[PDB]
């Protein structure tokens, strides 16, 4: 070993060690809000539905507890 | 005595009153408080009726 390739190594480290990072946290700040409507979005068929078959409202709510002819 | 002629009908029936009575609720797995007022909190939720 001799001193030119440990320099020459040494320099090609601090050479590699200055690529550049750009923002990223507008991108997931974004999916977040697309996946949020996109999941919350269709109810409003299943609302519709409701509205219109014949049941009234407030009984209309969320989970899985099966559905009758009265409450969905 | 002279002749005569009558007639007559009737129609009534006894009262008695009395009342029924009858509760429920849903069913769910692991909750063995048949109560109307369920004091656990699985997760969801009982309307009951009685």
């Amino acid at each position: 070993f001799t001193l030119i390739e440990l320099m020459i190594v040494v320099a090609i480290i601090g050479i590699l060690a200055a690529i550049a990072i750009p923002q990223y946290q507008n991108y997931v700040a974004r999916s977040e809000g697309a996946s949020a409507l996109a999941t919350i979005n269709p109810l409003k068929t299943t609302v519709e539905e409701s509205l219109s078959r014949g049941i009234a409202g407030s009984k209309i709510k969320i989970g899985t507890t099966a559905s009758t002819a009265t409450e969905t | 005595s002279l002749p005569y002629w009558s007639r007559k009908i009737t129609l009534e029936c006894t009262p008695y009153p009395f009342t029924l009575r009858w509760e429920g609720g849903v069913h769910k797995d692991g909750i063995p408080d048949k109560v109307p007022h369920p004091s656990c909190d699985p997760g969801s939720e009982l309307v009951s009726y009685t």
